[PDB]
């Protein structure tokens, strides 16, 4: 399709080799493999295929997500290497992220990273989101499951399935979504900052599910009433406060992504600050 | 984790 070729290179399939299946998505399988670049350098890639017998809607959605991804060239946003559309199966080829989805990676390593390592992950996510927001997009699905992490623990924003341009022109990830976006579809970069606060909690909780298994209706009611997720075990005060700030009821009082990046950069620059750690509550969620 | 995405009823 022409739409995708504005922002995606058409790859020659002879330059793509497939190694093994590493996942499955809405649209088909995901494999690891290799791509030979025009310079003859070979790089590791992920290869997503559109399932045989796809509908035209599935093809548009599949390629549409690539068209959005291809608009971003940033170290903390998943890199699109290109697409294959002139032969079938249709393919999307992206940089390989050895350690997979961030939530599942952290669950394998409960309490095994240093606070500075976790802050490094969080800073990358924030930097990617700062660029995404600079580019006029709202992601709408920012969550640990939609961050990929590579062999050197660099985290990158992925999954542009719900993303859109902020303009005057389906199911929602309720637990990750701001109260105003739930209430009346008010999606802004500040609603992505809310979601970032949730990702911050997910990371400091080593991939615990936000609000655990609370019903979505209770998540909506509790959050609207002013309840918030409690501090993760051994969570630095600085980082819990950042969560609370991301979760301000008034979206205009939330920090911008640029401010989040700056905050994390200071914590990285002054790691002793992380040593001040965040008790008896009448409820599991904290009021305020 | 089955109800990550949902409508509001
Ligand atoms: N760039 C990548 N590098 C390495 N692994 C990847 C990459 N992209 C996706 N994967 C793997 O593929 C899995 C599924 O792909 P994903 O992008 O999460 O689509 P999905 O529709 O959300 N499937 P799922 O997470 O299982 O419900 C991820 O959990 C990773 O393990
Ligand atoms: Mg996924």
């Amino acid at each position: 399709t022409q739409t995708v070729h504005e922002f995606a290179k058409e790859l020659d399939a002879t330059n793509i080799s497939i190694d093994k299946v590493v996942g499955a998505g809405e649209f088909g399988e995901v494999c690891s493999g290799r791509l030979k670049l025009p310079s003859k350098k070979e790089i590791s890639v992920a290869i997503k295929t559109l399932k045989v017998g796809y509908t035209e809607k599935q093809r548009r959605d599949f390629l549409g997500e690539a068209s959005i991804m291809g608009q971003f060239d940033h170290p903390n946003i998943i890199r699109l290497e290109g697409v294959v559309t002139k032969s079938k199966p249709v393919m999307i080829v992206t940089e390989y992220m050895e350690n997979g989805s961030l939530d599942s990676f952290l669950r394998k390593h409960d309490a095994q990273f240093t606070v500075i390592q976790l802050v490094g992950m969080l800073r990358g996510i924030a930097s990617g989101m700062k660029y995404l927001s600079d580019m006029g997009y709202v992601h709408r699905d920012l969550a640990a499951r939609n961050i990929l992490i590579n062999s050197n623990l660099v985290c990158k924003v992925s999954d542009f399935g719900l993303s859109r341009v902020l303009e005057d022109d389906g199911k929602i990830p309720i637990r990750w979504t701001s109260p105003e976006a739930i209430a009346y579809r008010k999606f802004t970069s500040a609603s992505d900052v809310w979601s970032y606060g949730i990702v911050l909690w997910e990371v400091m909780s080593y991939g615990e599910r936000p609000y655990w298994e609370m019903s979505n209706q209770d998540v909506i009611k509790a959050v609207d009433e002013g309840y918030r997720l409690p501090p993760p075990m051994d969570c630095p005060a600085a980082l819990y406060q950042l969560m609370l700030d991301c979760w301000q009821k008034d979206r205009n009082n939330r920090p911008k992504f640029e401010q989040i990046v700056s905050i994390l950069d200071k914590l990285i620059r002054n790691p002793g600050s992380l040593k001040i750690i965040t008790a008896a509550r009448p409820s599991n969620l904290l009021l305020d | 984790q089955w109800d990550n995405y949902e409508y509001i009823w």
